[PDB]
């Protein structure tokens, strides 16, 4: 059942980039909201792995300055997979976003530098050996 | 919806060799070590034959694998290294049949990281002390103890760690009585980073560094610092103290030096070279293995090159030092990635690309011809080949080459679907065809005028090993023969077989009993005639032999019991049994040697209710029970592994039951609408069956487990055993109007091949679809052709000659006299830019050639393909495509050519038409309504047939990267890129326009496209990443790609192909791997069949950790999720888990354990 | 970043199995030779 969210980010991104910034005066308080939902760990995994997608993949302006200072929002569910629990969601399927987080970052720069190659060495080195 | 992993074929490539014991016998064993299987298997001296003892996955990356030994123990251990952030200690147990983990400490990070090591691995020979070590900054000290309970106990690792420091190879060295004594190279790259000028770069040494551990103080310091010259590879472990110096032997590039600490001097001893070599003198030699060969009386050691020579290294040791240096020129091996010498004159070479073989030493060479090197005689080498003279062909195996295309379809004949496998390495290439059966041989073909139905085997006495006596019966007559090795008519056997014989058994220890309608002869060795006449005109249907009873069935339910008396008479019983229906078939197991006898007897009825029949007097003749039965059985048969009921019918089935009174089990497979006669079959010791069906099925036991592999034969209706001096394991199956005797020498269980030459490694290859023929194109790195070498030898021959020495020169007519083997002396061609293309036309049914066409030296072919074209009528094209100034490392192409031949004789005859120019080298070719679409490069275009040139009608740019792959539809075409996943492009008839709408988010390093139907479409990986992605239906035929399914393999996967296995069944993903193994995609059909399988997924990842200790969700989640894949590998491990767990498992699942076990091969029995 | 991702590409190349058997078919050389080629790159990336 995961197409409902593929098909409401497809549309996200759609209207996006399409007119929405004519008169748009949510275009702020539909980034706020954003955050609101994924910056707190009372919410689920379910919600947490909705947006990672909704920010990353929607330019790179507004974008590296939020994902940077954030580490009690990324980093508890990565070493939180070894624990044997009931069904999961997100455990090990939100990785592969992450991995792809680089790879547009890197294709820019190809055309904070060092420091985020660095933190993305002690996270995942296999997204720098699959596509460089 | 839902996909279900299910392999067939394993990785047969050794990466990873040691030598030693484990079992704890006096005969050695090897473990080899695949990147992700761990194999066991043994040697064996008396037959020259080895089998697989078991197969494990270990769900894990093995990045070594070693072992070593206690002092005054018994038992080696085994030491794993992987890719995971722990080290794992392993002990094998022969009874249990299964690896027992012994410990598990957890100390980093695991994966493919930078700081994760396991790629080098070394333990002090003594069994002190162990290191591991990742390539830089980690270096970990492992100290294993053990307590006054005989148990191995492991510490925490010692932090060792050095940053900024690169580590080239880990051995451990042998001192001997001190602490465990390391050596390695290192390097440091400070330096490097802070000189943009690049004069750091330049003549940058490296150290030999030697590390001291104390077990008193728990310290770890650098004892010695001895810089290096040149750059070492690897080292060579010596054993010192009593037999031999306590030094270590550095491999260099073309040189080798002895270095020990102390007093000890360099050893410089150049590496020869092969007379008037065609190689490029600028290359270099290096070893790529070191043996270790442990011998009370001498020590000597081998090692091999890039050529395949071994050299021994001899030292002449001192009291304390050491002399000199040896070398001589003993063997011929191909190329191999490393060996290991086996106790009692064994030599094991595993190879890295072909196949494995095993040799036997037979000669030490002692005082050859050819004189040894040595370093002390000053100056620069050369050496002459020889042949082997030391070793012979002794064992091999069906080691499947590395796969790089793979195609299966129907082109013989028969209905069943054939299995085709390009592969292999230059002149050891082989296209061979895959086979679903047992490798069928036959010794002798005799006629026999008539029509056989029945031959029998009877051996002189119960233990002997050779027959005595084989009668073969028609329907009205019947001759005697013998064995003598001069098979005839015999005269003197005195049976006076007139009259057709119902079965020939062995009652007595050498008499035998012919059954007939019109009585019961029994025939003693000794002139006594036992004749029991038949009471009325009825006659009799059937027989039941046995060892020690004789059981008869009359017309119209009429049984009549035979016992065995120790005088030397028979005796009936005297009461018969009534029945309602008509005796179809009849069967009873043999009587166990220790036991008194059997007690199950089975009587099949038309009446369809089997009954247990007692065979002890106090209950003879009395019911049981009763089972019910599908239709009219045929044939019915008690195997002992523990005996099991089977039950065959008149048609294509095959009935297992367990041995039960009451009804059990019931499993069944197809078999046919033929009746199925099931008899005895002896293999391997164990009992087993053999079914008869359009297609000969047999069943036997292998591990304590029953499989079911067919015999790639015809209709049969009788067969039996064979035992003798020229086979003593054969079968004799006879046929319509002939005799023929079959053998099994290969256990065969599935994927039979047969070899063929080659001359080149085959990329594609593409079936004519008319007159069954195929077109292959040859290339390979580094590869020569038949008019470069030739003239390379005319002009080395005048070089020779202008030299003239002292005219003198007499060798030039031997040079070109004899020439040696490319296949196993190697393929001795050098330079860069030297290459070869190769197009040859092959007949499937035959294995010669048809015609031979070769290019020029500079030119490769990429990509073939066949198409049509309007303006001609049924005429097939072939088009060829040409490379041209291919430069590795820096990126530079010139361009390339298109070449369109005719194919006279549709595919028995190609000429050359004409050329067209092309501004980058073609990649893949796909026709499509009547015209041609070639991707040059960057560019897609469009091509038609013209008179001179192929005229353009499209052009595209869009494209900014190289098209590794086009694959054409009647409606659209899909684009392979080498860094998208797909790109989906239609063109147009009336506007002429290729017209991109949709794409992928997701960057895929595509290799290859399949495609399933008309909206699915496949793609391969690099690493093994396997995905199809759904494109919705509202697309222009902001379209972004959507996935519904990802899941990694975890071995490089490059071809993917869709298509029926068996007649009878639903289509599978049969796609191979890189390894050599291939795999099967189940899908499914209901929602609970996938739940079900789910729980037990879920059930066993906590139930059952992996051997190695490695993540089983992560571990294929690695670089992609899986989505919509449940892995049937773990489901596959259910039976190798102890009973009380088992149980454990089936009452969560509310089930029981045969059930379960029940649905696992049901997966396999439906599409497999 | 040039030299953090190119010390982190090139390092895993050994790991996998595959990845190596694929390098010793694409030339013509063994796995020693490979190895010995990618730990001789890392003087200089």
């Amino acid at each position: 059942h995961w197409t409902l969210r593929d098909g409401a980010a497809l549309l996200l991104s759609h209207i996006f980039w399409t007119h929405g910034d004519l008169v748009s005066g949510l275009y702020q308080h539909i980034l706020l909201s954003l955050q609101k939902i994924l910056a707190d760990p009372v919410r689920p995994l379910c919600c947490h792995y909705g947006a990672v997608v909704g920010l990353h993949a929607l330019g790179w302006k507004a974008v590296e300055r939020v994902l940077y200072p954030h580490l009690s929002t990324y980093w508890t569910n990565l070493q939180a997979v070894l624990d044997d629990y009931s069904v999961s969601n997100a455990q090990v399927k939100a990785d592969g976003h992450k991995v792809y987080g680089a790879i547009l970052v890197a294709v820019e720069r190809l055309l904070l530098l060092f420091q985020e190659s660095s933190s993305g060495g002690g996270a995942e080195p296999s997204f720098g050996s699959g596509l460089p | 919806m839902f996909l279900y992993n299910l392999t067939l074929q394993r990785a047969t490539g050794i990466s990873f060799a040691i030598h030693g014991n484990f079992s704890g016998t006096k005969q050695q064993e090897i473990v080899v070590s695949r990147g992700k299987i761990l194999e066991l298997l043994r040697p064996d001296p008396n037959t020259g034959k080895v089998h697989t003892l078991l197969t494990v996955e270990v769900f894990g990356v093995i990045r070594s694998l070693m072992a070593f030994r206690l002092t005054g123990g018994t038992k080696d251990y085994i030491v794993v290294g992987s890719d995971s952030g722990r080290i794992v200690i392993l002990e094998y147990q022969p009874s249990k049949n299964m690896f027992e983990k012994i410990h598990q400490e957890t100390f980093g990070k695991s994966g493919c990281r930078r700081i994760v090591p396991g790629q080098f691995l070394a333990v002090d020979p003594k069994g002190r002390a162990v290191m591991i070590s990742a390539i830089e900054k980690q270096k970990l000290v492992y100290i294993l103890n053990r307590d006054a309970a005989a148990r191995l106990t492991i510490s925490s690792p010692l932090e060792a760690h050095k940053a900024n420091t690169l580590v080239y190879h880990v051995v451990g060295v042998d001192v001997g009585f001190e602490n465990p004594m390391f050596a390695c190279l290192e390097m440091d790259y400070e330096e490097a980073d802070n000189d943009p000028t690049g004069e750091a770069a330049a003549n940058t040494q490296q150290t030999l560094t030697f590390y001291e551990l104390d077990l008193g103080l728990n310290h770890v310091v650098r004892k010695y610092s001895e810089p290096l010259e040149e750059h070492g590879n690897f080292l060579i472990t010596v054993p010192g103290g009593s037999d031999g110096p306590s030094g270590v032997l550095i491999c260099s590039e073309n040189y080798i030096t002895y270095k020990n600490f102390g007093d000890q001097p360099d050893i410089r001893c150049p590496i020869p070279r092969r007379r008037n070599d065609l190689d490029d003198p600028e290359r270099g030699m290096i070893f790529v293995c070191s043996a270790t060969h442990k011998t009370k009386s001498m020590f000597f050691f081998l090692a091999q090159t890039e050529q395949g020579d071994i050299f021994k290294i001899t030292l002449e040791t001192d009291e304390d030092m050491v002399t000199e240096i040896r070398l001589k020129y003993f063997d011929t091996v191909p190329v191999a990635a490393a060996m290991c010498v086996l106790k009692t004159g064994f030599l094991f070479v595993a190879s890295e690309f072909g196949n494995h073989y095993l040799y036997q030493i037979a000669h030490l060479g002692d005082d050859d011809e050819e004189p040894e090197f040595s370093s002390a005689m000053p100056l620069t080498f050369f050496f002459q080949p020889r042949p082997l003279k030391n070793l012979v062909l002794v064992d091999e195996l069906d080691s499947l080459s590395p796969i790089l295309f793979c195609q299966i379809a129907d082109l013989a004949n028969e209905d069943t679907p054939q299995l085709y496998v390009a592969c292999g390495r230059g002149p050891r290439s082989s296209l061979r065809v895959l086979r679903h059966g047992l490798e069928v041989s036959e010794m002798a073909v005799s006629e026999l005028p008539g029509n056989p139905n029945a031959v029998w085997t009877v051996r002189r006495h119960i233990e002997d090993e050779f027959d005595a006596y084989i009668i073969v019966s028609f329907v009205n007559a019947t001759l005697v023969l013998s064995i003598g090795e001069t098979v005839e008519e015999v005269t003197d056997s005195g049976f006076l077989g007139t009259t057709p014989t119902l079965s020939c058994s062995l009652l007595g220890d050498d008499a035998l009993v012919q059954v007939y309608p019109d009585g019961i002869r029994h025939i003693r060795a000794d002139k006594r005639v036992n004749e029991w006449k038949t009471p009325g005109k009825k006659t009799i249907v059937k027989c039941a032999v046995n060892q020690r009873q004789v059981v008869i069935a009359l017309t119209g339910g009429e049984l009549v019991y035979f016992e065995m008396d120790p005088s030397g008479q028979l005796n009936e019983y005297t009461e018969r049994k009534e029945m309602s229906a008509d005796v179809v078939c009849m069967s009873l197991a043999n009587v166990p040697p220790g036991e008194q006898r059997s007690r199950f007897l089975a009587v099949g009825l038309v009446d369809n209710t089997v009954r247990i029949i007692s065979l002890d007097p106090s209950d003879c003749l009395q019911p049981l029970s009763m089972q019910a039965l599908p239709a009219q059985p045929e044939s019915l048969c008690i195997v002992e592994m523990f005996l099991y009921l089977n039950i065959g019918l008149q048609n294509g089935v095959l009935l297992r039951t367990v041995l039960d009174p009451v009804t059990g089990d019931l499993s069944d497979t197809r078999t046919g609408s033929r009746p199925v006669k099931l008899f005895r079959v002896r293999m391997q010791g164990q009992e087993a069956v053999l079914a008869m069906s359009s297609r000969s099925w047999l069943s036997y036991s292998y591990q304590s487990r029953f499989h079911l592999t067919p015999l790639s034969y015809e209709t049969l209706e009788f067969a039996s055993g064979f035992a003798s001096e020229q086979c003593p394991e054969g079968i004799v199956a006879i046929s319509t109007n002939t005799l023929r005797i079959l053998a099994l020498e290969k256990l065969g269980a599935v994927f039979n091949q047969v070899a063929f030459p080659l001359q080149y490694t085959p990329r594609k290859f593409v079936i004519h679809p008319e007159s069954n023929n195929l077109i292959i194109i040859e290339t390979d790195h580094n590869a020569y052709t038949e008019a470069t070498k030739a003239q390379r030898k005319q002009q080395m021959a005048e070089e020779m000659v202008e030299a003239a020495g002292e005219l003198a020169a007499e060798m030039a007519a031997a040079f070109l006299n004899e020439n040696l083997p490319e296949s196993i002396f190697g393929a001795p061609k050098a330079g860069n830019g030297q290459w070869a293309s190769v197009i040859r036309v092959m007949n499937p049914i035959q294995g010669n050639t048809l015609d031979l066409v070769q290019l020029e030296q500079n030119e490769a072919a990429f990509s073939v393909a066949v198409c049509r074209f309007s303006n001609t009528g049924e005429d097939w094209y072939v088009l060829v495509g040409v490379a041209k100034d291919l430069i590795l490392n820096p990126r530079s192409v010139a361009g390339g050519f298109v070449y369109t031949y005719k194919l006279v004789n549709n595919g028995e005859k190609l000429e050359f038409l004409h050329k067209t120019p092309v501004e980058e080298v073609p990649a893949a070719i796909a026709p499509f309504q009547g015209r041609v679409l070639i991707g040059v490069g960057k560019l897609l275009r469009v091509y038609d047939l013209g008179k001179k040139k192929l005229l353009r009608k499209c052009e595209n740019k869009h494209i900014a990267n190289y098209i590794s792959g086009i694959q054409t539809i009647g409606h659209r075409v899909i684009v392979s890129d080498v860094q998208e996943s797909f790109i989906w492009v239609r063109y147009k008839r009336n506007e002429n326009q290729l017209i991109i709408f949709a794409d992928d988010t997701y960057p895929r390093w595509v290799t290859t496209a399949s495609l399933l139907d008309y909206d699915t479409v496949a793609g391969a990986d690099k690493f093994g990443n396997i995905c199809v992605v759904r494109l919705p239906p509202n697309t222009n035929d902001s379209q972004k790609a959507e996935v519904i399914m990802n899941y990694h393999v975890g071995e490089t996967v490059l071809s993917l192909q869709k298509t029926t296995l068996i007649p009878g069944g639903s289509e599978s993903l049969v796609y191979t791997t890189l390894s050599g193994g291939i795999g099967i995609l189940v899908p499914f059909t209901s929602h609970e069949d996938h739940d079900f399988f789910q729980h037990v997924e879920m059930h066993l990842r906590s139930e059952h950790p992996p051997l190695c200790g490695r993540d089983h969700l992560s571990f294929r989640s690695y670089y992609f999720p899986v989505k919509n894949v449940i892995d049937g590998d773990l489901c596959e491990q259910f039976n190798s888990m102890e009973p009380n767990k088992q149980k454990n498992v089936s009452e969560e699942l509310d089930r029981t354990p045969p059930e379960v076990s029940k649905k696992l091969e049901d997966i396999r029995t439906r599409y497999a | 970043w040039l030299v953090n991702q190119h010390r982190d590409s090139y390092c895993s190349y050994m790991g996998h199995f595959d990845l190596l058997n694929y390098f010793a078919i694409a030339e013509n050389e063994s796995k020693a030779r490979v190895r010995f080629n990618l730990m001789e790159k890392m003087l200089q990336p």
